[PDB]
């Protein structure tokens, strides 16, 4: 039973540069009869079946650009995307087909490395319709920013909230390579009517100081 | 093309029911092909389930799926099957069938996948995210408490795609999905242009058009 | 100079599995599409190689092994198998690279009185190494007492015959098997595809 470990899990490389992904096998995959390693490389994109890029460790499948190349022997293998392009952003898995059961790597995400961009921050109070049902959802929007890392701190009457909000990040935009984030604070209608100032404090690399957006309940 | 693998349609089933999905190879030389099954759970990697040679129905399983599924084949119609006897909620995933002439060979042909859903349903409540009061202002719709995925959201019956961000759904602690779809528009449009978000949820047969406007 | 797969697959007479026949394929172009486009094969199991992907590939040498067994034993012509055929007649290595092609030959290798020309080895003092061929007819000593080339108590003739009658059920009717094996050395290649 052969187990594969990829590294790194995430990889950011600038346009036109060289991306290298490593795949480690717990056991050799070398057939002696034909001196070839039985290791393959696959690419997958959202809503699409996996695409075979390289087999026999270093042989290119049809329909694969020349910039994809594989190498390695024994237990260390390498997928190399030279001159990284836009449509190369995908998840890459290494699969062994030496013997059954076939096994995959855990996956390696490859993204393009853009300049920092600060997020436009908005805040939305809960609707009057939702308040009749007894729940209150406060939404904070972080629009079109990079990088993805961004601390979002909810404040209710200047009290730091914890364990009552969920975050969600969009896919990297195709044209400007920016993400967008939504943080949603949830609390009961009773708890919502006890306090006045609902604030969303955003800390980001593109902001030299934390930007806060807030509203007073019913104004 | 040497071989193409067509797969059965999307399946919406209930917990406990049985299910059998198919994968038919279209092309010559199918006598040499071995068909495997790969499971991909939502947002997760690829799991190789098993493989079968239809010529004599030799079947190998992964230890993670031994006894949990049954991989059969009908060599008279170039079709391989993957079936459950009792579906769990943890079986909700997309299932790709992959083929390759020979065993210990790369899986070089894939179907477009069969998405299986083992789930009860609930329609979403749609609430407006109204803009607050030069530049550009943002507004959106909150699509909350629905199961299962997905919900499709468009603005002005599909007449406003520019600058729209429909966020991926997150599973709340209540077991229901919540989601927000927002759009940024010029600030002067809020007095003239009408903004409607259309929320479709096929599993519950619910379609909601929500009017969004500033809170007076 | 197409490779002579015809004189291997359509040979009027095959061979017993214990004395399996090997054909060396060399200095020829091999169009493997004739093999997998044929609609007259029961089994076409390839291991470590794709038959649809090697008509643009070269190999130093290709070996074509042909013999006859019964339907129950076709599954034994595979790496990692055990049984009468795999242990005493024809063994494939665990890293076997090639194809095992088989088809029913009841119309050819069966007689009304029973075909008893095809033999198989029943006993042997040790298992066969991969691609080993034993044709000896020495008496097998199954007990303490040693036979002096005489057949008797705990002393068996090592070869038994198949009982190929046309009325046998599927699995006891004969199947002709061709095993193509591929090797690639640090030596010139002589067997290439048409591409």
């Amino acid at each position: 039973d052969i187990q594969l470990t990829q590294s790194p899990d995430s990889l950011a490389v600038s346009l036109g540069e060289r991306a290298t992904i490593n795949c480690k096998s717990s056991q050799s995959v070398l057939y002696s009869s034909i001196n070839k390693n039985y290791l393959a490389w696959y690419q997958q994109k959202p809503g699409q079946p996996p695409k075979l890029l390289i087999y026999w460790a270093s042989t290119r499948e049809s329909g694969v650009p020349d910039r994809f190349s594989g190498s390695g022997s024994g237990t260390d293998f390498t997928l190399t995307i030279s001159s990284l392009q836009a449509e190369d952003v995908a998840v890459y898995y290494c699969q062994q087909y030496y013997s059954t059961p076939y096994t995959f790597g855990q996956g390696t995400k490859v993204e393009i490395k853009r300049t920092v961009a600060a997020p436009s921050v908005f805040i939305f109070p809960p609707s009057d319709e939702q308040l009749k049902s007894g729940t209150a959802s406060v939404v904070c929007l972080l629009n079109n920013f990079y990088p993805r890392e961004a601390k979002v701190q909810w404040k209710v009457d200047n009290a730091l909230q914890s364990g009552n909000s969920q975050e969600s990040v969009t896919e990297q935009d195709s044209k400007d390579s920016t993400y967008s984030l939504s943080s949603t604070l949830t609390l009961s209608k009773a708890d919502y009517e006890k306090h006045k100032v609902y604030a969303c404090e955003v800390t980001h690399q593109g902001l030299s100081s934390p930007v806060t957006k807030s509203f007073n309940r019913g104004e | 093309t040497q071989m193409q693998l067509v797969q059965s349609g999307t399946e919406v089933k209930k917990p406990g029911e049985s299910l059998k999905i198919s994968c038919k190879g279209s092309g010559y030389g199918f006598i040499t092909y071995w068909i495997g099954w790969v499971r991909q759970m939502p947002g997760k990697g690829l799991e190789w389930m098993g493989i079968i040679y239809p010529g004599d129905s030799e079947t190998r399983y992964s230890p993670s799926f031994q006894g949990q599924v049954t991989i059969s084949a009908d060599k008279s119609i170039n079709t391989a099957y993957l079936q459950w006897s009792s579906l769990k909620a943890s079986d909700t995933a997309i299932y790709y069938c992959a083929g390759g002439s020979g065993i210990s060979t790369p899986m070089d042909v894939w179907g477009q996948g069969t998405t299986v859903t083992v789930a009860s349903t609930k329609g979403p409540s749609v609430f407006p995210l109204a803009p607050s009061s030069g530049g550009t202002a943002a507004l959106g719709c909150l699509v909350k408490d629905y199961f299962p995925e997905p919900v499709t959201v468009s603005w002005n019956s599909g007449a406003l795609t520019s600058g729209v961000h429909t966020f991926p759904a997150v599973l709340q602690s209540s077991g229901l999905y919540s989601l927000s779809s927002v759009v940024t528009v010029p600030s002067s449009s809020l007095g003239t242009q009408t903004y409607i978000c259309n929320v479709n949820h096929k599993p519950s047969n619910t379609k909601v058009d929500k009017k969004v406007e500033p809170k007076s | 100079n197409l490779c002579p797969f015809g004189e291997v697959f359509n040979a009027t007479r095959f061979a017993s599995v214990y004395a399996w026949n090997r054909k060396r394929i060399s200095n020829c172009v091999a169009d493997y599409s004739v093999l997998y486009n044929s609609a007259s094969f029961s089994t076409f199991k390839c291991y470590g190689v794709s038959p649809t992907k090697l008509n643009d590939l070269c190999f130093t040498n290709v070996y074509a092994d042909s013999f006859v067994i019964r339907g129950d034993e076709v599954r034994q012509i595979a790496p990692g198998q055990t049984g009468k055929i795999a242990d005493y007649n024809y063994k494939l290595p665990d890293d076997f690279t090639g194809c095992v092609i088989a088809w029913n030959s009841n119309n050819l290798d069966s007689k009304v009185g029973g075909n008893y020309n095809y033999l198989y080895r029943l006993f042997r003092k040790s298992n066969l190494k991969p691609f080993e061929r034993d044709i000896s007819t020495e008496i097998y000593q199954a007990g303490s007492t040693p036979c002096n080339g005489v057949e008797g108590f705990n002393c068996y003739f090592p070869l038994q015959s198949y009982g190929f009658q046309p009325t046998n059920g599927v699995g006891y009717q004969p199947y002709r098997v061709v095993v193509l094996s591929f090797e690639l050395l640090h030596a010139p290649a002589t067997v290439c595809g048409p591409k």
